[PDB]
RNA sequence: GGUUCGUUCCAUGGAAUUAACGUAAACCCUUGCUUUAUUUGUAAAUAUUAUAAAGCAGUUCACCUUUAUAUAGGAAAUGAU
C-alpha cells in the first residue's frame, strides 16, 4: 500500500514548513501589546544576578524553614518566627550572610584558588555545573566517594593535571613533577545541601579547606566554615544562591586575569611546585660543576 | 630554558573530584548540545532507522572508567533523542558525536553446506549416535532398505530397531517413495539404529526440503549427544563409588 | 581496560578473510585492483618488504 | 557523644598556625595555601548560641517561671482573624485555584487599598476583601 | 502584565496624512487598546497567561469555551494592533512579486480592491477584512479574502472562532440557506467530537495573514462620521484605507516564492 | 533492598578506594559446522565414514513476562536451531 508514500512527503515537508513556520513567527507573535516577563523558570541559569534582594530570596522561597518538630535548636539564631507549621528563616539573615559567601568565593577566586561546588541532589546538575562554568572551577553532582580529599592518593592516583602560570597558560617543562606529585584538594567547597553529605564536609574539616554551605532549619551550622541560612530543599533558592556564587567567582577570575595582564600576580608558587624548583636547581647545580 | 617563576597546578578537566571524569566530560556536552537543538523537529520512532548503540561495557573499556548502568542508561537516552532530529536539519555537530556510539560488531558467520543430489539422483545422509555413524544414500524407488547388504529384517533382529532406523520415512509416510541403502559401523543394535533415523533424515531433507518443521516434531533432526561417561578414579564406574566405611 | 573483557568480531584484516578464495589464478586476475598481475605487486601490499 | 568533632570554624586559625614555622627547623617556612590570604580578613560568624528571639505577641505576663524562652514564636498578623471569617462564610471561595507561587516578590508595591478591590498583579480573591476590609476598618 | 505599546510612525502624534486625524487615532487606538488590555489584565491577572503574549492567547483559548471571554478580548487587542501596523504615512508603490500573484489570482489590483471594500460594507457589523494566504502542501502559494466578526481570528490554530459568517442572516429553509445550515452543525459536531474537517499542515503554515481593515465603528464613526447622504461614513473609511496601505510590507509578509 | 548457578549484577549506606589467591574465565575430551590433508584408513565416487590440525557456534534469535525504571526472568516433543 502507498499510504507510507504520503507519511514519506510528511517527513520531507518538515525541513519545509519549519523554516517558513519560524519566518511566519517572527512576524505576527509580538503584535497585540507588550508583556511583563517578571519570572522565567531558566533566569537563574541562562543570567544569574550578581547579587539577590529580599525579593529575590524570598520569591525564590529560601525563607521556607522544615517543620518545627524537624529542627536543629542549634540554628534558631536565623530563625524569624512560625507560620504553616514550620520555621521561617529571616530574609535578612539569608541577605547578609549570602553577600559574605560571595566575597569568600570571590576572594578565593582572586588569589588563583580551586574552587568546588557541590549539589547532588537529583535536579541540581545544571545548577551546579552552570555556577562551576562561570567562576572556571570544578563541579560535583553525584554522591561523593569517601576518602577523595584524606584518601586523594587512591582515588585522584591516574587523573590528569596541569601546570599553568598566572595567565593560566600551560607551561612546559614540568612532566617529572606531575607524574610524582599528590593529587590536588580543593581551596573552597561550596555545598548546596550540606545535610546529605557530612562525609565532605568532615573531610574538609581534617584537610583544613573552607566550606561554604546552605543551613536549612534542621542542618547543623557547625560543619561549614560559612553558613548560608535558607532552604536547600527548594530548586528556585538553590539556583539563585549558587548563581550568586558563580557570578562572585567570575568576577574574581576577572580581576586576576587582570592584574596579570599588568604583570602583577595576586597568588605566591604553591608549596607543592616551590619544593620542585629547589630540586630542580639541585639537579641543574650537580651538572654546574660536572 | 629556565622554569617559569609562577607556577601552579590545575586540574585538566572540571569533572576531576567525580566519580568518573572523562565519562560526565562526555556527558555533560550532550547535555549541552540536547539544550541548544532541543527547538529542532523530530520524526516518529517507526520511521527512525535502527542503530546499534555502545553498549554499558564497551563504554567502561572504551573511557576506562567504572560507569553505573543507571548514569549510562540515561546517558543513552540522549543520544536516541537527538537521533531523532530531522537527518535534513540534523547539525554536523551531533552527526559526529553520535558516530562515536555506535556498534560496530560484525558476528561470525558459519553456514553449512547443502548435500547436493548425484547425478544418479542420490542424496548422502550422515547420522551419528553413541559410537555409531551412518552413511544413508535416499533414492527415488520403491521401499528397499539396505544395511550393510543385508535386509532390514535380516540385520536388526529387534523390531524396535528396524522402526526406528526408518522413522523419518515413517513419520512423512515416505517409506514407498525412496530406496536407502545404509552402510553403518561401530556401535551396537540400537546406537546403529537411532544413527540410520538422523542418516536419513537428513538425506531425505535433500529431495524435500520442506519437511523439516515436520521431522522436527518427529524427533529425527536433532542429535543427541549422549556419551558414556569415562570410569574415574577412586570410583567403581564413571559415578560409582566404593563402600565408604565409617568407622 | 586490563579487565576488560574483548568482543568477538569479524577481523576483516587477517590474510584469512581478506581472501577467501587464496588460488592466485582468481585473486590476480583483475578481481579488485587494476592490473596487480605481478605476484610481488600483491605481496608488497600484505607484507612489509625491506626491499 | 556518636557526633564528630567538627573544626570547620577554625579552619583559618589552624593553617595559619601551621604555616607560620617549618617543620625543617632553620628553613624559611614555604608559601602557605592560596585561600590563606583571601579570607584574611572575613572571620567566621557565631554559631550556636541561643538568643532571646522575636517576640511577635506580647509575653504571658502573668507567668512568674516562664518556659521556652529561646523558642521561636508564632507570627500572627490582625489579618488572620479576617481570612478565617471570610473563607468560612464562603467555603467554595477556596475551589478557585490560586498561585502563590512568586514571580518577583514586588507585588505589594502597586497595591493601594484606597482604590478598591481590583489591584495591579493580584487576582480578584478572598485576600483582596481581607485587605480592602482590613482598610477601612483602620 | 499587559501594557500598551507605541504605534508605528507616531501615528499617535500626527496620524496618518488623509485617513485618521491624529484625535481619531488616538480614541482608536490608546483610548481602546488601553481599554482591552485592563480588561485583559483582570481576566489572565492570576493564571498561565499571565505572561503570555496576546497571540498565545488567542491559540490557547480559541475552543475552550469556559474562556470565550478571555480570547476576545486577546483576539481584540491582536487584531487591533494587526490593522494599525500595516499603515504607511506615505503611499507606497505595490511591488513587481505582489503586483503579480494579485493579477493572477484576483485578476487585478482595482477588483481585489472593490472585493475588500464590498466586503466591509456588505458584512455590515463589526469585524476585520483578511487577505489571507493559502497554500496547500502540494498546491501554490494563493491569496484570498477572508472577513471575520467581531472577535474571529483567521489563523488555522483558532478556527473555533473563525467567526466569518453570521447565522442570522446564513441559515434558512431555502436551497442556499439549508446548505450553510449543514456545515454550521458539520463543525460543531466535529469540533465537538474532536474530528477535523479541513485537513491543515503542523505549525499553522497554512493561512498566513497579511493585510487586514479594522471595520469596527469605533475607528471610523467619529472621523468619517455616520456616512448619511452618501458622504464620508463606513464606505469612504475603506477607499481611503486603501491608499495608504503599506504595500512594501505587506509583500514581506507574504513571503511569494519566486518562480518567474 | 532486590537479583544471580555465583561477593554474579543493580541500587544504596553519616566511609570507603583498591590488591593478591580461590571463584570466574580459559584449557582437555565430547557435540554441530567450515577449511586443510588422503595412506598403512575409505565399495564406488563428481568425496559422504575414518583420521587430526586450525577456526566458528547458544540462551543466539523469535515469543511471553518484567521491580525502584536501575540490573532481568520464564516457557522445554509440536518457534528457529
Ligand atoms: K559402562
Ligand atoms: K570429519
Ligand atoms: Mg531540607
Ligand atoms: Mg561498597
Ligand atoms: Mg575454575
Ligand atoms: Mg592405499
Amino acid at each position: 500500500d502507498e499510504e507510507a508514500l504520503k507519511l514519506k512527503q510528511q517527513i520531507e515537508a518538515i525541513p519545509g514548513n519549519f523554516k517558513l513556520f519560524k519566518q511566519t513567527k517572527a512576524q505576527t507573535q509580538k503584535l497585540g501589546a507588550g508583556v511583563e516577563v517578571r519570572y522565567i523558570p531558566e533566569q537563574y541559569l541562562r543570567n544569574p544576578p550578581s547579587d539577590a534582594s529580599l525579593e529575590d530570596l524570598m520569591a525564590a522561597q529560601a525563607h521556607m524553614g522544615h517543620n518545627t518538630s524537624l529542627w536543629n535548636p542549634a540554628n534558631a539564631r536565623y530563625i524569624y518566627g512560625v507560620r504553616q507549621g514550620i520555621h521561617i528563616i529571616s530574609l535578612e539573615t539569608t541577605a547578609t550572610h549570602l553577600r559574605r559567601a560571595a566575597r569568600v568565593v570571590e576572594e578565593v577566586a582572586y588569589r588563583g584558588g580551586l574552587i568546588l561546588f557541590v549539589g547532588t541532589r537529583p535536579g541540581q546538575r545544571p545548577i551546579v555545573v552552570r555556577a562551576a562554568e562561570l567562576a572556571k572551577a570544578c563541579h560535583l553532582f553525584t554522591k561523593w566517594r569517601p576518602g577523595t580529599i584524606t584518601n586523594r592518593e587512591q582515588l585522584l592516583g591516574g587523573v590528569p593535571l596541569t601546570v599553568v602560570d598566572e595567565l593560566d597558560r600551560p607551561l612546559s617543562g614540568f612532566e617529572d613533577h606531575l607524574h610524582d606529585r599528590r593529587p590536588l584538594a580543593p581551596d573552597l567547597v561550596v555545598c548546596l545541601n550540606p545535610k546529605e553529605n557530612m562525609t565532605l564536609l568532615y573531610e574538609c574539616s581534617l584537610a583544613k579547606i573552607p566550606t561554604i554551605g546552605i543551613i536549612d532549619t534542621n542542618t547543623n551550622p557547625s560543619w561549614v566554615t560559612y553558613q548560608i541560612p535558607a532552604n536547600d530543599d527548594s530548586l528556585r533558592a538553590t539556583a539563585l544562591i549558587s548563581g550568586v556564587l558563580g557570578r562572585a567567582g567570575e568576577r574574581g577570575q576577572k580581576r586576576r586575569l587582570e592584574a596579570a595582564q599588568r604583570g602583577v600576580v595576586t597568588w605566591k608558587t604553591p608549596a607543592d611546585v616551590q619544593g620542585y624548583f629547589e630540586l630542580a636547581s639541585a639537579r641543574a647545580a650537580d651538572a654546574r660543576r660536572r | 630554558f629556565k622554569l617559569h617563576p609562577y607556577a601552579r597546578a590545575v586540574p585538566v578537566s572540571p569533572s576531576y573530584f567525580t566519580r568518573t571524569p572523562r565519562f560526565y566530560d562526555n556527558y555533560l556536552s550532550l547535555e549541552k548540545l540536547m539544550e541548544e537543538y532541543e527547538d529542532l523537529p523530530v520524526i516518529p520512532a517507526t520511521a527512525v532507522e535502527r542503530v546499534a548503540w555502545k553498549t554499558l561495557e564497551d563504554i567502561r573499556k572504551e573511557l576506562g572508567e567504572q560507569v553505573k548502568a543507571s548514569e549510562f542508561a540515561r546517558c543513552l537516552a540522549l543520544v536516541k533523542r537527538l537521533n531523532s532530529i530531522h537527518p535534513d536539519l540534523k547539525p554536523q555537530e551531533i552527526k559526529d558525536v553520535l558516530d562515536s556510539f555506535r556498534r560496530n560488531v560484525q558476528p561470525f558467520t558459519n553456514v553449512a553446506k547443502p548435500i547436493p543430489i548425484d547425478q544418479f539422483g542420490r542424496a548422502c545422509g550422515v547420522g551419528k549416535r553413541k559410537a555409531s555413524s551412518a552413511r544413508a544414500f535416499v533414492v527415488e524407488g520403491t521401499g528397499e532398505v539396505l544395511v550393510n547388504g543385508k535386509t532390514l529384517a535380516e540385520y536388526f533382529g529387534r523390531v524396535h530397531d528396524r522402526e526406528s532406523a526408518v522413522w523419518a520415512l515413517r513419520a512423512t509416510n515416505r517409506i514407498d517413495k525412496y530406496n536407502v541403502w545404509v552402510k553403518v559401523e561401530g556401535g551396537g543394535t540400537t546406537g546403529q539404529a537411532e544413527a540410520i533415523t538422523l542418516a536419513i533424515a537428513k538425506a531425505l531433507l535433500a529431495h524435500e526440503p520442506a519437511l523439516k518443521p515436520a521431522l522436527r516434531r518427529a524427533g529425527c533432526v536433532t542429535r543427541d549427544p549422549r556419551k558414556v561417561e569415562r570410569k574415574k578414579h577412586g570410583h567403581v564406574k564413571a559415578r560409582k563409588m566404593p563402600t565408604w566405611v565409617k568407622r | 581496560q586490563e579487565k576488560a573483557s574483548l568482543i568477538k568480531s569479524v577481523d576483516w584484516n587477517l590474510l584469512e578473510n581478506k581472501f577467501k578464495n587464496l588460488n592466485l589464478s582468481f585473486i590476480l586476475n583483475d578481481a579488485s585492483y587494476a592490473e596487480r598481475n605481478n605476484l610481488s605487486e600483491l605481496l608488497n601490499k600484505l607484507y612489509y618488504n625491506v626491499l | 557523644g556518636k557526633g564528630r568533632i567538627f573544626q570547620a570554624a577554625k579552619v583559618y586559625q589552624r593553617a595559619s598556625e601551621a604555616a607560620a614555622t617549618n617543620i625543617v627547623s632553620g628553613l624559611p617556612p614555604r608559601n602557605p595555601p592560596l585561600w590563606l590570604k583571601a579570607i584574611e580578613s572575613i572571620p567566621p560568624a557565631e554559631i550556636n548560641t541561643r538568643p532571646y528571639p522575636i517576640q511577635h505577641s506580647p509575653p504571658n505576663p502573668r507567668a512568674r517561671k516562664p518556659r521556652n524562652l529561646f523558642r521561636p514564636t508564632k507570627i500572627v498578623y490582625p489579618e488572620d482573624e479576617l481570612r478565617r471569617d471570610f473563607y468560612r462564610d464562603h467555603p467554595w471561595e477556596l475551589a478557585r485555584p490560586r498561585m502563590i507561587i512568586e514571580l518577583d516578590g514586588k507585588d505589594a508595591r502597586f497595591l493601594d487599598w484606597s482604590k478598591g478591590l481590583r489591584q495591579r498583579g493580584i487576582p480578584l480573591s478572598g485576600e483582596s476583601v481581607v485587605q480592602r476590609q482590613l482598610w477601612l476598618m483602620e | 502584565q499587559h501594557y500598551l505599546m507605541p504605534l508605528r510612525d507616531n501615528f499617535e502624534q500626527e496620524g496618518i496624512r488623509n485617513f485618521l486625524s491624529p484625535g481619531s487615532v488616538n480614541m482608536a487606538y490608546t483610548e481602546y487598546q488601553t481599554f482591552i488590555l485592563e480588561k485583559l489584565n483582570a481576566l489572565v491577572v492570576g493564571t498561565d497567561f499571565e505572561q503570555k503574549d496576546t497571540k498565545s492567547i488567542v491559540l490557547a483559548t480559541a475552543r475552550d469555551p469556559e474562556l470565550a471571554h478571555v480570547f476576545n478580548h486577546a483576539s481584540m487587542a491582536h487584531n487591533n494592533h494587526f490593522f494599525f501596523d500595516h499603515l504607511s504615512p506615505v503611499p507606497v508603490k505595490m511591488g513587481d512579486k505582489l503586483f503579480y500573484h494579485i493579477n493572477e489570482n484576483f485578476g487585478s489590483v482595482d477588483t481585489l480592491r472593490d472585493e475588500m471594500i464590498g466586503t466591509a460594507v456588505s458584512m455590515f457589523g463589526p469585524g476585520f477584512v483578511w487577505l489571507v494566504r493559502t497554500q496547500l502542501p502540494g498546491q501554490p502559494v494563493a491569496l484570498r479574502v477572508m472577513a471575520t466578526y467581531l472577535a474571529g481570528s483567521p489563523y488555522p490554530g483558532a478556527h473555533w472562532r473563525r467567526q466569518e459568517m453570521d447565522a442570522q442572516t446564513s441559515i434558512g429553509s431555502s436551497p442556499q440557506g439549508l446548505s450553510n445550515g449543514q456545515r454550521f452543525f458539520e463543525r460543531s459536531a466535529a469540533g465537538f467530537k474532536g474530528n477535523k474537517l479541513e485537513p491543515t499542515a503542523p505549525g499553522g503554515t497554512d493561512l498566513i495573514p497579511i493585510l487586514c481593515l479594522n471595520t469596527w465603528e469605533y475607528a471610523w464613526l467619529r472621523e468619517y462620521g455616520t456616512g448619511v447622504g452618501g458622504m464620508g461614513g463606513k464606505l469612504a473609511y475603506a477607499q481611503s484605507w486603501w491608499n495608504m496601505i503599506d504595500w512594501a510590507k505587506v509583500e514581506e509578509e507574504a513571503r511569494l516564492e519566486t518562480r518567474i
